[PDB]
């Protein structure tokens, strides 16, 4: 038994869409099990306190990206929001 | 007679060398026998699981570097180039580790 | 043994070639006489405020080991939060 | 029937839906809207995505092909942009930058 | 004249009435105390809400906050503050 | 039936009965224990009796009955232990510490 | 004659009570370049966590709130006007 | 009021301050600046003059770690 859930198999792939040849060892692979699952806490803190702050009740998509200006620095919050408007208009697309 | 290097040539090739590595560099040995010493009277009988006391070991040299490196500057922002216990008194100040 | 344990002189175990080499890990050219009385002592105090956070999850939770599952959950609250043991 | 990935559907290689998961588990919201959690995983696709394209950079460029934590560190440290948010951290085995300060060369 | 805003005014105002019988308390110096009592529960709360996550129970117990209070607290007031607590507890357990 | 409330029976002010519904609705958990918010109203008791019996000290510092944003800036700062708490605070018009270093003042 | 640049609204005498204040003696004569930097970095974050919230809530006011949570997240928390 | 009205001015476009808010920034920069200075002392009487200098801030803001 002992079933423990990690990101070991994602992060592995999205390697592979942005290097098919490069191998990823597994401590260098321990730390972006660690990596994400730091950033998904960061991120989902502001995430809430904004649906407490304003005194509403659900997370949903806008709440997320008044969090993303907020955390990730630099341009990174020019880009990943990017990636994240075609996301959800993607999956209302095929909704 | 002879051959010397002369003073510091020998330093300076350590920083270019031990910046390089990234192994430990506390004794694995005394460092473990250092945690339990420390953590005796925290608690009785503590077992450190092995993978733990590593981890302090790559989370405490990760701060001592982080510490030379800072007074590093002081020392240099003093026209010297030695560092000396006075300039860490200033170094662990402006953090606020000390005060 | 089923007593005792190594509790003295182990603050000795940091020899002067042993703190030497993280000095020039740091970058330090040149290092002082009396350095090494002194970070002897910030070693130790901020290992304290490690392990006495460190503990205190192990006592909590009723159990008798530190797991690196804690030693990592006491330092992400000072900070240094660390990659590479857990998450 | 013939059910299919909510990361497909978006075409997100992340998880869609454990992150769902981890929206309800952690109690970060008491409701959590069916437009969050899509939109973390994509950040999250991207995020990991420049840390690691760039560790791949650097390993290939010390002839490595297999990312080791010192190959790691590299990426993070020299991208400004990245250096902010991992600010805290202390990557374990990593290594340091090589740095060497100006008055600290020998006097030629 | 409506929407009651909520805040720690009247009771912080007690507090002070039976360590200093006498002194008076400013605005301000109270909008302060209705900010710091906010703010150390949330960092007690917010805190004990990772306990009761990292040991997969679901529930917040007299425990957790025996803990959290022992780690956020500096040192000494560690051993005063517990005893208030525990002190309380009883008291409110012996007639509970 | 005749009420009294969670207040009374443990022996404290602030509001065991106010500071339980922060937790049920705060998001800090879905259940809370019940003796777990009269532990949080003592707690703070301890932690708000300690500021002021520190700050109307210096009230009487200034022979001023009314107690003053200055004075509690005034009076968390010099308690060593009570510093650590709020190392990184700052507390509105509350001034600074006067200070001045040994070597500014004239040697004689 | 106020139209220029508003950072020197920030007057030299202005920056030289606050080193008083710090317990600074003597201040040099340049300090009163620099010091324009680091203020104008510091109010560069602050305000852009703080009209985030505002743009966010549909508020086009910037309230006293929407900036003692932006002090929050700085590490700097700043008590007194509100919470 | 006529300095952070315009700052602010280039991150949105039309922005009505509250008169509060705009003490509440009063207060932080004051307060960002008197710790700054009496940690850049730290460094000019470390370097046994008595006067500040640029070149003390940018020291001292380095040690903080606002600098990165």
């Amino acid at each position: 038994k002992t079933r423990k859930e990690s990101y070991a198999i994602y992060v592995y792939k999205v390697l592979k869409q942005v290097h098919p040849d490069t191998g990823i060892s597994s401590k260098a692979m321990s730390i972006m099990n660690s990596f994400v699952n730091d950033v998904f806490e960061r991120i989902a803190g502001e995430a809430s306190r904004l649906a407490h702050y304003n005194k509403r009740s659900t997370i949903t998509s806008r709440e997320i990206q008044t969090a993303v200006r907020l955390l990730l620095p630099g341009e990174l919050a020019k880009h990943a929001v990017s990636e994240g408007t075609k996301a959800v208009t993607k999956y209302t697309s095929a909704k | 007679k002879p051959h010397r290097y002369r003073p510091g040539t020998v330093a300076l090739r350590e920083i270019r060398r031990y910046q390089k590595s990234t192994e430990l560099l506390i004794r694995k040995l005394p460092f473990q026998r250092l945690v339990r010493e420390i953590a005796q009277d925290f608690k009785t009988d503590l077992r450190f699981q092995s993978s733990a006391v590593m981890a302090l070991q790559e989370a405490s040299e990760a701060y001592l570097v982080a510490l030379f490196e800072d007074t590093n500057l002081c020392a240099i922002h003093a026209k010297r180039v030695t560092i000396m216990p006075k300039d860490i008194q200033l170094a662990r100040r402006i953090r606020g580790e000390r005060a | 043994k089923r007593h005792r344990k190594v509790l003295r002189d182990n603050i000795q175990g940091i020899t002067k070639p042993a703190i030497r080499r993280l000095a020039r890990r740091g970058g330090v050219k040149r290092i002082s006489g009396l350095i090494y009385e002194e970070t002897r002592g910030v070693l130790k105090v901020f290992l304290e405020n490690v392990i006495r956070d460190a503990v205190t999850y192990t006592e909590h939770a009723k159990r008798k080991t530190v797991t690196a599952m804690d030693v990592v959950y006491a330092l992400k609250r000072q900070g240094r939060t660390l990659y590479g043991f857990g998450g | 029937a013939k059910a299919k990935t909510r990361s497909s559907r978006a075409g997100l290689q992340f998880p869609v839906g454990r992150v769902h998961r981890l929206l309800r588990k952690g109690n970060y919201a008491e409701r959590v809207g069916a437009g969050a959690p899509v939109y973390l995983a994509a950040v999250l696709e991207y995020l990991t995505a420049e840390i690691l394209e760039l560790a791949g950079n650097a390993a290939r460029d010390n002839k490595k092909t297999r990312i080791i934590p010192r190959h790691l560190q590299l990426a993070v440290r020299n991208d400004e942009e990245l250096n902010k948010l991992l600010g805290r951290v202390t990557i374990a085995q990593g290594g340091v930058l090589p740095n060497i300060q100006s008055v600290l060369l020998p006097k030629c």
